[PDB]
């Protein structure tokens, strides 16, 4: 029960970092300092820059269910 | 000397023509079918397609139906069929209503693969299309009553 | 499939679709009223995930009630 | 169609109008910048979104930006 | 030579000789006091 | 000033034994591109919707599906051969739109006689908060 | 089991969906000015510290939890 | 025009100070990281030698010294294979109970308790069991004492020294020239004839000198350290002769035409010999002679220096038809300029000889003992068939490459390729059409005797006993070839395999070897699933070679590379477009299909072949004949395959096939690690990367070579490459962990 608690911690945290890593850097990002203007949920910003891909905060809602279900399983 | 040429002369319309696509044989038989008389009644094309596929469409369903072989009642599985031509009689209407409008003309070409003017197909007009449904389940319906009459003296009744 | 495979692929082979339905005789006599493409990739990765989390949760439900109702205890 | 924008940071390289594959970037004068020149998007009815101007934009941060917006059979890049 | 040191203190190379060098001594560790789930010498 | 040149029918299309990459039912009803181009001799080129096609000597028109087909293949024969092109936008009307180039000058190159569109004078980092266009139909970058 | 089961995956759903509102808040609502150096905002002014040691956590929490159980495996 | 040796003096000086400089081949990459993406750059062009240079000839001699090495590499490896059977083996003990002794070749050290691993495999040895099969391989050459392995241990040293050496020689001294390496026709005459010619003929002189003999007496029982040495039976003759009678003549018949008297030894009795289970040494050895003649003869078709001969280029300009215009005119420019057309070809070509091979082994045991090894034939199989697989995705992978970057109609241009790129649209439609007829009609059927056996309607399903779906064709093929011996083959004494011939059952120790396979309505379902993956997999690569420069969403693909990511979030998305993407969704589809087909073969070897023999002839399968009933249904493989096989290596803990349970666990873990990357976007790490590199800056301890996520490509990349990994590894550790336990 030690062991499997402390995978839950891991579960609660890493979820948690997902969803307020995307909650926080929702209105912009060093890669993307202007994302307030783009929306909540949009594809990305292109390949310039290095690659955008997942960057909204949907994709972090959408990042985060799948630690959910892991978490919950 | 080559096969192979472009659709009616032209290299960038996007098709080519070939012995499926530009042959006399197949150029004669689709211009046979009844879904390519362009000036006939929608009504007697949809009566042929209607008997034609009504008809097909009994075998595989008392052959392969769940009562196949409770012969008892397997030769009525044609109400299956019956059935599929119900909905298919659907599908065919509400395409119609959707796709043309009353007062719309026709949208089938109005020109000939030789370039001379041409008057288009009824098919594409809404009271067109309306007769062909309606011509698809009389002569679906009828198929299907004419393949459930035939069951003897047949190697897979 | 909607999370791995991503939607440029499906368009170009959307588009090898549309070419053989408008070259098929008797079949292009019916006209599609809203042209086919592919699912955008903020709809991919919702897709993705509902099929994800239904396959999750209805998995678990079954090998749960099965494995438990089984044996009643 | 998309929105395009071009803001007055932007320093006059022409990067953002040679790299559109549809035509709708275009170098008018300007008095801003060194080059006497700055961007427009006259035609963001043939823009298609693929945002390979901004791959281009030097500026930091950038002068060219794409919003996309409602799509169209231009925007969608459809040939049927 | 002066390249061939230069080499030797690559990323990689460096890596493997460390990590050997450590994979080693924690071995022979590991053949003097085996198993031990505790520091015994309080 | 400048006038665009109209688009001459009957003009002479490059060697091309046909490919499935052409035009469809969006050419019939809704809208088509052609480009054309001079051409010094008569080379191949590749085509951007198949294979490989023989440029005619002298004047060359062709037809395409989209618009940035257009520009792809123009700047090709700008940049393997030296050749100068224009396209335009054909509506089943039978109407005709000049497109590009658009000032007669290339549009990487600047010319006095365009205005600016869409040119927002500040700062990127200075567009508002959603908030404050919340409930019109205006966004922070239209302004 | 199944009512446990039933409502822990709801509370998860429910979960992922609050930190997901909570981000469409920061993009849709949030306006600086009006909150200019209240809390909400200071959450904003050390986004780095907040993200950076919920990664710690769960990279200390998963490293080792990971690990033990490889260890007695 | 006269083909002649050509090579260029000290092209290249032999130092170290292009060493020390890291991506000297690159010039972006030579000036060293700015971000840590170069480090990933380095490794991912470091093969690429077409891009780091455009000189053709500088390309061949990379090309050449790679070849090289890879051939040390490989020496190497074999020299080490011979090493180990010799030094920690119990090849030895094998040798005396073949049917009893499990094969070993590796031993453990004792240091964390892994000594468990060094189980105990008979003749006094405890290490690790081997399926390589190179204990059936030494016995088939004749090979006894551990002498004889050192020997040739030593021997593949020296060659790997010597390959290494000619690496270096023909780049850094005598380095060959373009024309050189372009003289084609010389090339496949000497393979052809030289290499493969003499190659089968030297190997044919040492199986009627070393293995007949030598194998003879191995199968009479004789003690292997009282058997005579081999050189022996080179001196006196008599040895050869109270064997194999016709050794008495002198190579007399074979000039004198009286070849009839060489049958002792050269016979053609096909199928296996009953005491070893392999193929009969005898007919091997007259097929290795028969196949050098073959190839001797083959390898003089090319025209070189004296007339007499072909010249490819004419008999490809000769093959052009009413279809395809002037077709074949240029190919011979395509293939003597472009190497990634040559090296899609051969990858094709040799992926799919190694399936061949696969199945060839399996159905003709070809050494002693072979049969019976359940585990090493099993292994054998399924690594020949991921080979081959893999192979084939990389002669995708290279015919896009050659699309994108060798491809020219203004330089060399081909009638037949450009013919394809005019309808590629009609060819991609057909292809996607018959993928989905194929999918509807093969796993369809699955899901319908799924839904009919949980309804209980076990007559509603397709079954050997309900609806009955028999593969007619290859049944009727199959009884054709068992009529085959003494009529339409009448040299032939028994079947070609024994899956063929009715009858005719083959067991060594108390295991079965072969019988006739049966086929039913599983085998139709699957034999249909196979092609239905083969199908989808064929089409997503040839739609990406097909669509490598140009497509209506695209048309100027071909000028954003081979390798990129997307062109945007425009067009409504356009992600994944690259042929490379496309190569990446291959590997996964390749994978969907050679797993299904591993899988078809273990259950089917398992189910109706291999089990054991009673004294009275009473076979009873590892499964107990389950394939007909239980593999007709979706719930079938995962509960009468999946979830029974797998006990083995769930319950190998505290056992020497511990170290399986522990892959198996351990490949589950990287391929559900792929699944971070195959389900998100860099965007989001870097978006992390910014705060972390926060922390490290507050701290002074941020680096210089700035982080970065990894690239689009690279994050799939990494996910394909993990996925694959643990995928094939836990299969691996599943089927090896089954096979020698109940083996
Ligand atoms: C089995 C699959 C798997 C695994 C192992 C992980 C693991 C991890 N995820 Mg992840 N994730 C997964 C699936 C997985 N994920 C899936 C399917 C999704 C949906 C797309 C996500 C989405 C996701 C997000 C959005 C985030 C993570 C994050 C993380 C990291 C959390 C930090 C931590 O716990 O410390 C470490 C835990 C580990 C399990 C590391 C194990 C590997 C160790 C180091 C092996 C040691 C190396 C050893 C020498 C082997 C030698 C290898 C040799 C070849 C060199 C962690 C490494 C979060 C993160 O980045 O944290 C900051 C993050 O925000 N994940
Ligand atoms: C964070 C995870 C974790 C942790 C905490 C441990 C902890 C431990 N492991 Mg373990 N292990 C792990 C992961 C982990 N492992 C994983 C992932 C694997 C799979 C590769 C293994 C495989 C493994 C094996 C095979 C063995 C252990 C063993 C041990 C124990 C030996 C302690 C020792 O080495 O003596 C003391 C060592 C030192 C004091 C060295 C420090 C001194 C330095 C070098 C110098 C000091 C200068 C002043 C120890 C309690 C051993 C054991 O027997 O368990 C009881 C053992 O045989 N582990
Ligand atoms: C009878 C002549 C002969 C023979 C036996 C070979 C044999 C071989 N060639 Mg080769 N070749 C030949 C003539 C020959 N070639 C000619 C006339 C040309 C055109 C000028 C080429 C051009 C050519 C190219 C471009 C390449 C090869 C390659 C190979 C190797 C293929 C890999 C393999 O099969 O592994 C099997 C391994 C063996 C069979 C071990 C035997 C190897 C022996 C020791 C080599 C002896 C043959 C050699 C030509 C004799 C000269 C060497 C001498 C001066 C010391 C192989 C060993 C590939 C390569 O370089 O691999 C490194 C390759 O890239 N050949
Ligand atoms: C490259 C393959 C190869 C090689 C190197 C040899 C080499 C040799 N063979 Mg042999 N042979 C071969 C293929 C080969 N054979 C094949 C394919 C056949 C089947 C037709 C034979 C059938 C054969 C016979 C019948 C005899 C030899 C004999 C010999 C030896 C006599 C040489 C001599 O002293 O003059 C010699 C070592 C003779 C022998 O045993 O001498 C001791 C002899 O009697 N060979
Ligand atoms: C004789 C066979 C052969 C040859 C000569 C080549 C040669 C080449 N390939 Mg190719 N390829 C092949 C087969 C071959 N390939 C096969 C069978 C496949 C199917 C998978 C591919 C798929 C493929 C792709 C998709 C690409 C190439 C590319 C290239 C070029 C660059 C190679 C490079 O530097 O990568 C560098 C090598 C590495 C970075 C090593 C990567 C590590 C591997 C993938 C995982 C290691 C796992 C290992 C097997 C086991 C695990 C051990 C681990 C735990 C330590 C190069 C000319 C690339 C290119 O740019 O084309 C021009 C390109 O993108 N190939
Ligand atoms: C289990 C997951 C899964 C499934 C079911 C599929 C299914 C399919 N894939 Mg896919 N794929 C997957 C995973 C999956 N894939 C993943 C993870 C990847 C990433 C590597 C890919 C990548 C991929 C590529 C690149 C391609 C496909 C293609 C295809 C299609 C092949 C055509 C076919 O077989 O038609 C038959 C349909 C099926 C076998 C699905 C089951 C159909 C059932 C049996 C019929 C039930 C009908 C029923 C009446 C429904 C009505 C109910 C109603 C009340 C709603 C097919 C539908 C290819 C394609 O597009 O087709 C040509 C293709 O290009 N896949
Ligand atoms: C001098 C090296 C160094 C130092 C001092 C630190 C220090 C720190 N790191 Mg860090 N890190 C490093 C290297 C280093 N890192 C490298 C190479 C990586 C890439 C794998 C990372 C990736 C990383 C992540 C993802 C995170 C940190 C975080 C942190 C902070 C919390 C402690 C921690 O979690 O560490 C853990 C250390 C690791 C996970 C990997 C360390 C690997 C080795 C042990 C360090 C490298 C030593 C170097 C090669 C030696 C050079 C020898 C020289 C004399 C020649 C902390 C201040 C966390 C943070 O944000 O703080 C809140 C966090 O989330 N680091
Ligand atoms: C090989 C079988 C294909 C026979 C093609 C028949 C055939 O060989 O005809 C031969 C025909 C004529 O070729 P030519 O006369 O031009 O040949 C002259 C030179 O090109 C050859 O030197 O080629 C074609 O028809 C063009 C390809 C179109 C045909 C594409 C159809 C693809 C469907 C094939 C899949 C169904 C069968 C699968 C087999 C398991
Ligand atoms: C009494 C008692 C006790 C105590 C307890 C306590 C101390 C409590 C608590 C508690 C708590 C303390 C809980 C909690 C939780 C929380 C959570 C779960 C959270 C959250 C949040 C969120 C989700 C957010 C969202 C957002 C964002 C993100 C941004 C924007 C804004 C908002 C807000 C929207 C004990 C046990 C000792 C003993 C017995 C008795
Ligand atoms: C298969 C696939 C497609 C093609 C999928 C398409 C074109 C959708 C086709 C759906 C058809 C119409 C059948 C859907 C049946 C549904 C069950 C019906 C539901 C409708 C209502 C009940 C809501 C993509 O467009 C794509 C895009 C981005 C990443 C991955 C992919 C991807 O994997
Ligand atoms: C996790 C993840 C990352 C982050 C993955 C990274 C950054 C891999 C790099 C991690 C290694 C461990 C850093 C290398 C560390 C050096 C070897 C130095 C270590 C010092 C010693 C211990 C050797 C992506 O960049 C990415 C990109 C695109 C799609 C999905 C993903 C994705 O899922
Ligand atoms: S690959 Fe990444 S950047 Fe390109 S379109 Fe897809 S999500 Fe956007
Ligand atoms: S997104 Fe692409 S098409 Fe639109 S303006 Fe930028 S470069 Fe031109
Ligand atoms: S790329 Fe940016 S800086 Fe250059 S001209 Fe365009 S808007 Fe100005």
């Amino acid at each position: 029960d030690f062991l499997v608690h402390h995978a839950i911690a891991l579960g609660l945290h890493t979820t948690t970092l997902i969803l307020v890593k995307g909650a926080l850097d929702a209105r912009g990002s060093k890669l993307m300092p202007d994302k307030k203007d783009f929306g909540y949920s949009f594809p990305c910003d292109g390949p310039g820059r290095g690659g955008t891909c997942d960057i909204s905060a949907w994709d972090a809602f959408y990042l985060a269910v799948f630690w959910m279900l892991n978490t919950i399983g | 000397y080559q096969v192979v040429q472009p659709i009616n002369g032209d290299p960038f319309i996007g098709s080519l023509e070939t012995p499926v696509t530009s042959s006399p044989l197949v150029a004669w038989y689709l211009s046979n079918l009844p879904g390519y008389r362009t000036a006939v009644n929608p009504l007697l094309r949809g009566i042929e397609v209607g008997l034609a596929h009504g008809f097909l469409l009994v075998g595989p369903f008392v052959k392969a139906g769940p009562l196949r072989n409770t012969e008892i009642a397997g030769q009525a599985g044609s109400l299956a069929a019956g059935g599929l031509v119900v909905i298919l009689s659907i599908c065919l209407t509400i395409y119609g209503i959707s796709s043309f409008n009353e007062g719309d003309p026709s949208t089938a070409p109005s020109l000939t693969l030789t370039g001379r003017k041409k008057q288009p197909d009824q098919l594409q007009t809404a009271d067109g299309w309306a007769k062909f449904t309606g011509g698809f389940f009389f002569g679906g319906i009828s198929g299907v009553i004419w393949a459930f009459f035939l069951l003897y003296v047949l190697d897979l009744p | 499939m909607f999370l791995i495979s991503w939607r440029g692929y499906w368009q170009e082979l959307i588009e090898t679709l549309a070419w053989a339905h408008e070259r098929t005789p008797l079949a292009n006599l019916i006209r599609w009223r809203d042209k086919p493409v592919a699912l955008s990739i903020v709809q991919a990765r919702l897709v993705g995930l509902v099929h994800f989390s239904v396959g999750y949760i209805f998995t678990y439900a079954a090998f749960l009630i099965a494995s438990t109702s089984g044996k009643f205890g | 169609s998309h929105s395009v924008k071009i803001y007055d940071t932007c320093i006059g390289c022409t990067q953002c109008v040679r790299a559109c594959p549809t035509d709708v970037l275009e170098m008018i004068p300007w008095g801003g910048c060194k080059a006497k020149q700055i961007a427009s998007a006259p035609r963001t009815e043939d823009c298609v979104g693929c945002k390979r101007c901004e791959s281009a934009c030097p500026t930091d941060f950038l002068s060219v930006r794409v919003y996309l917006w409602h799509e169209t059979t231009r925007s969608m890049g459809l040939a049927y | 030579m002066r390249d061939l040191k230069t080499y030797l203190s690559v990323a990689p190379v460096a890596s493997t000789l460390w990590f050997a060098a450590l994979a080693g001594l924690l071995i022979e560790i590991n053949r003097f006091f085996p198993d031990a789930l505790t520091f015994p010498f309080f | 000033g400048f006038t665009p040149p109209e688009l001459d029918p009957n003009t002479p299309s490059p060697i091309f034994g046909g490919s499935t990459g052409g035009l469809l039912r969006k050419a019939q009803v809704e809208e088509f591109y052609v480009i054309t181009w001079e051409s010094p001799k008569e080379q191949i080129f590749e085509m951007p919707t198949g294979g490989a096609a023989i440029m005619r000597e002298g004047p060359n028109l062709l037809k395409l599906a989209r618009k940035e087909q257009c520009l792809a293949l123009g700047t090709r024969l700008r940049s393997k051969y030296k050749i100068k092109y224009q396209f335009y936008r054909v509506f089943p009307s039978g109407e005709v739109q000049y497109l590009h180039p658009k000032d007669g000058v290339y549009p990487e190159k600047v010319n006095p006689g365009r205005q600016g569109v869409g040119v927002n004078f500040r700062s990127i980092g200075k567009n508002v908060s959603p908030i404050e266009v919340k409930f019109t139909g205006k966004q922070p970058y239209d302004l | 089991a199944a009512l446990y089961t039933h409502h822990q995956y709801i509370a998860g759903f429910i979960m992922t969906g609050a930190f997901a509102h909570g981000a469409i808040f920061f993009i849709r609502d949030y306006n600086p000015e009006q909150n200019a150096d209240n809390v909400l905002a200071r959450m904003l002014e050390h986004k780095e510290a907040i993200i950076s040691h919920l990664s710690w956590a769960s990279l200390f929490l998963g490293f080792h939890t990971l690990g033990l159980y490889v260890h007695n495996d | 025009p006269e083909v002649k040796i050509l090579v260029d003096r000290d092209p290249i000086k032999t130092s170290f100070e292009q060493w020390a400089k890291p991506g000297h081949f690159s010039r972006t990459i030579a000036k060293g990281p700015d971000t840590t993406t170069w480090i990933w750059n380095l490794h991912a062009d470091a093969h690429d030698f077409d891009s780091h240079t455009s000189d053709l000839e500088e390309i061949s001699r990379k090309v050449f010294s790679a070849h090289f090495g890879q051939l040390s590499i490989i020496f190497l490896w074999l020299s080490g294979m011979y090493f180990h059977g010799a030094r920690f083996s119990n090849y030895e003990a094998w040798l005396n109970d073949p049917t009893h002794i499990r094969p070993s070749a590796q031993v453990v050290w004792p240091i964390v308790g892994q000594e468990i691993l060094n189980g105990d495999v008979g003749g006094g040895f405890r290490g690790i069991q081997i399926t390589s099969g190179f204990f059936q391989i030494w016995r088939a050459s004749g090979i006894t004492s551990e002498l004889q392995l050192y020997c040739t241990a030593i021997g593949a040293l020296v060659f790997a020294a010597l390959m290494l050496f000619a690496g270096w020689f023909h780049y850094h001294k005598a380095a060959p020239k373009l024309v050189w390496f372009q003289d084609v026709e010389s090339m496949l005459n000497h393979h052809l004839a030289g290499l493969l010619g003499l190659g089968s003929l030297s190997w044919a002189g040492h199986q009627v000198h070393v293995s007949l003999p030598i194998n003879q007496f191995l199968n009479a029982g004789v003690d292997p350290k009282e058997i005579p040495l081999p050189h022996e039976f080179i001196l006196n003759r008599d040895l050869l002769a109270q064997l194999y009678p016709s050794f008495a003549e002198g190579a007399t018949p074979f000039f004198t035409l009286n070849w009839s008297k060489y049958a002792d030894f050269l016979t053609f009795r096909g199928g296996l010999d009953p005491l070893t289970g392999g193929l009969w040494l005898t007919d091997i050895a007259h097929h290795h002679l028969a196949i050098a003649i073959l190839f001797l003869i083959a390898g003089h078709m090319y025209r070189t220096n004296w007339g007499i001969g072909h010249g490819i280029k004419d008999i490809l300009e000769a093959h052009k038809g009413p279809f395809t215009g002037q077709g074949h005119k240029g190919l011979y420019e395509i293939l003597t300029t472009s190497w990634h057309a040559q090296l899609s070809i051969n990858l094709a070509m040799l992926g799919s000889l190694t399936i061949i091979v696969a199945h060839h082994m399996y159905a003709m045991p070809p050494y002693p003992y072979l049969a019976t090894d359940y585990g090493t034939q099993l292994s054998l199989f399924t690594h020949h068939m991921w080979i081959g697989g893999f192979l084939i995705v990389g002669a995708a992978a290279h015919a896009a490459i050659f699309m994108v970057r060798d491809y020219d109609p203004t330089t060399r241009y081909n009638d037949l390729l450009d013919r394809v790129l005019r309808h590629r649209d009609a060819i991609i439609s057909h292809l996607n059409w018959v993928c989905i007829f194929l999918g509807f009609h093969s796993f369809g059927l699955y899901i319908h005797n799924d839904t009919m056996s949980a309804l209980g309607r076990p007559q509603d399903m397709f079954s050997d006993t309900a609806i009955q779906l028999q593969p007619v064709f290859a049944q009727w093929i199959q009884n054709t070839h068992a009529l085959a011996p003494g009529t339409t083959a009448p040299g032939a004494t028994t079947s070609t395999s024994l899956t063929w011939g009715g009858g005719d059952l083959v067991s060594v120790g108390g295991k079965v070897a072969l019988l006739p396979i049966p086929l039913g309505t599983a085998d139709f379902l699957v034999h249909h699933i196979h092609a239905f993956t083969i199908h989808v997999t064929v089409l997503i690569l040839l739609k990406g070679v097909l669509f490598a420069r140009s497509s209506r969403l695209i048309p100027d693909k071909a000028n954003l590379g081979f390798r990129f990511p997307c062109d945007g979030p425009g067009r409504g998305g356009t992600c994944q477009v690259s042929a490379w993407d496309h190569v990446f969704l291959g590997l996964f589809w390749m994978y969907n299909a050679i797993s299904v087909v591993i899988f078809h073969f273990s259950w089917k070897m398992q189910s109706d072949v291999w089990g054991s023999i009673n004294d009275q002839g009473v076979v009873t399968h590892i499964t107990g004949g389950n394939f007909a009933q239980s593999s007709i249904t979706i719930n079938g493989w995962l509960r009468d395959f999946l979830w029974a096989q797998a006990s083995q290596v769930i319950q190998s803990y505290g056992s020497s096939l511990s170290a399986y349970g522990l892959f198996f666990l351990g490949a589950h873990f990287v391929w559900a690690f792929s699944l971070m990357f195959l389900f998100s976007g860099r965007g989001y790490w870097q978006e992390l990367i910014e705060s972390i590199v926060w922390a490290h800056n507050k701290l002074k301890v941020a680096p210089a070579t700035q982080p970065r996520a990894l690239s689009i490509v690279q994050g799939r990349a990494v996910g394909v490459t993990h996925y694959l990994l643990g995928g094939i590894a836990t299969t691996w550790a599943f089927f090896l962990a089954r096979i020698i336990a109940v083996g």
